[PDB]
């Protein structure tokens, strides 16, 4: 006997759960097929709660599914072991295609550039403009040319705090659960309590404007107009020691990123430089930009950079090869981020571009196909943006923060 | 040491205890019940060999996905594969149960219901009505 | 204007 109906045979053995485990591996399309094989298969899928289980597996893997679970509030039907109110299998079976529909209309919104736009006037004092920002579900924190940090309610767009202390423009910031960290034209880095807004530390070191910083896992890196990168052990907000100074660039170091392996610096001197995170020794230079580099992000093997030459470049950090040049911005590329699906760039002409990342990395793909959308709502240079599966938030010389919503569209 | 396992059909196997205890069932029978030998009325010699082999070759139980060895190990008829799932569950060997299950899953993925039926020898027991209803309900994934 | 970046020209 060369054939056995596993999904029937196991229940007949009293071993329903095993049959369920088998089906639990299937993707939606295959699971649908399995339902149609015969009544006993349908019965096992239905009573084994396989669609609830699948949706949970999508949420546990895909942050998009995670996101939607929260924003749509069908997360409240997931996990929680026992039924309780007991939404039946039929419900979760009905929901899966509605999530897929949801998802496709989101992608369509990005592609066709349908969005809800909300505009925060940061009502800056004399000096106008918003050089940096970071957000979460609850708030947007921003750094301004008037030397202030402003915190915005994410929902109401009200201003909740205004931190003052820097004697120059706030050029870069990053925050976590515990602190905000900022670099200013005044050459200081300041650590603030993310809640009380109390100054916890001030790093005196850079001789000139501090242009970028990043911290993670008890390590902080700063970089300055003084052409230096500083690497800090960051035990706590108050226990922050200078580990090494990397001097390397012939001009201002405008941006710095890193992970476990590599620190990545980019400069007005037209170079990206790679350094060992562990040894702080130089590794390799990534040259090719025809002009200064204003912005960069590093993740995995991929460095993406935006230049005064009006191009974006994609690099492999291991051989330092440029994989793709992206042309279309008519001015300097002043900020840039990416995830797995796309690149979002901002330029000095106040325009924001959205690029197919996977297409950019396919060397067969024409330039023709690479820019999905051009978003024109700023009336000044774009200094900073952050985005996720659902939105862009951008800040600008025009003294505005823009929320572009591709989920809650009208 | 070694310890005696007794197949459903009488045959004894002297197995390194370290390897044998990959089976939680066998662990429990040795430790809580002082069984010597260890009867397996549910598992025959044929299959028990295959299991010992699988535990031996997983000396350091590394079943990540389906490793290359496991694929060739599991190139057996559906009958044997089933007998392996039953035995894995009876002996409580998670890794073996996990590969055997993913192997049947792989025999289901990417096939039309009809294609699946022919694979496992299953009769369509749906009314033409009931079937049209589900076909409609599921058409979103094509 | 733009204190956030510098070139070298
Ligand atoms: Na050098």
């Amino acid at each position: 006997m060369l054939q056995r109906d596993f999904i029937t045979a196991l229940p007949e053995q009293g071993l329903d759960h095993i049959a369920e485990n088998i089906l639990s591996y299937l993707d939606a399309r295959s699971l649908c097929a399995a339902e149609l094989v015969c009544k006993e298969w349908q019965r096992v899928i239905s009573e084994g709660m396989l669609w609830k289980k699948l949706i949970e597996r999508m949420v546990r893997t895909d942050p998009l599914w995670k996101g939607l679970s929260e924003r749509r509030g069908w997360d409240q039907y997931l996990f929680k072991n026992r039924p309780t109110d007991g939404p039946p299998n039929s419900f979760y079976r009905s929901l899966y295609p509605k999530i897929i529909q949801d998802i496709e209309t989101i992608e369509s919104n990005w592609r066709c550039g349908r969005h809800n736009l909300q505009r925060i006037q940061c009502r800056s004092e004399n000096s106008k403009g918003v050089y940096c920002l970071q957000y979460d579900d609850e708030k947007i924190i921003s750094g301004l040319r008037d030397n202030s940090i402003k915190i915005w309610d994410k929902t109401s767009l009200e201003c909740l705090k205004v931190l003052t202390g820097h004697t120059g423009s706030v050029l870069c910031l990053q925050y976590d659960e515990r602190v905000i960290v900022t670099g200013s034209s005044d050459s200081t880095v300041r650590v603030w309590d993310v809640n009380t807004g109390e100054v916890l530390n001030t790093l005196i070191h850079h001789n000139e404007a501090v242009l970028h910083l990043r911290f993670s896992n008890g390590l902080m890196v700063t970089c300055s107009k003084d052409r230096s990168i500083a690497v800090w052990d960051m035990a706590s907000a108050t226990d922050i020691t200078l580990r090494r100074v990397l001097v390397g660039h012939r001009a201002a170091v405008n941006v710095v990123d890193f992970d476990d392996k590599y620190i990545v610096s980019a400069s007005g001197d037209r170079t990206i430089k790679v350094w060992s995170t562990s040894t702080c020794e130089f590794v390799r230079t990534l040259n090719g930009h025809k002009r200064g580099i204003a912005c960069l992000q590093y993740r995995d093997r991929l460095v993406v950079s935006g230049s005064s030459d009006n191009t974006i470049r994609l690099w492999d950090i291991e051989c330092g090869a440029c994989l793709r040049v992206l042309e279309g911005h008519e001015e300097l590329v002043r900020c840039i981020r990416f995830d797995n699906k796309r690149i979002v760039s901002g330029a000095y002409d106040g325009k924001i571009k959205v690029w197919d990342l996977q297409a950019a990395l396919d060397p067969r793909a024409p330039a023709s196909t690479l820019c999905l959308r051009t978003l024109v709502e700023h009336s000044g240079r774009v200094f900073r943006l952050q985005f996720d599966e659902f939105q862009i938030i951008s800040s600008s010389h025009d003294d505005t923060i823009l929320i572009w919503d591709f989920l809650n569209v009208p | 040491p070694s310890i005696k396992l007794q197949s459903s059909d009488g045959e004894i196997f002297e197995v390194d205890v370290e390897i044998a205890k990959q089976s939680v069932t066998i662990k429990t029978m040795l430790e809580d019940l002082g069984m010597d030998p260890v009867p397996l009325p549910n598992v025959n010699a044929a299959i028990l060999k295959k299991v010992i082999q699988w535990c031996t070759h997983h000396k350091d139980d590394p079943p990540d996905d389906i490793p290359v060895w496991d694929q060739e190990f599991l190139k057996v008829d559906q009958g044997t594969l089933f007998e392996l799932i039953l035995a894995a569950n009876y002996l409580d060997i998670k890794g073996l149960l996990d590969v055997t299950c993913k192997t049947v899953a792989n025999m289901i993925k990417g096939k039309t219901p009809e294609e699946i039926r022919k694979t496992f020898n299953i009769k369509n027991d749906f009314t033409e009505e009931e079937e049209a209803q589900v076909r409609k309900e599921n058409q979103w994934c094509e | 204007l733009d204190s956030g970046i510098h070139s070298g020209a």
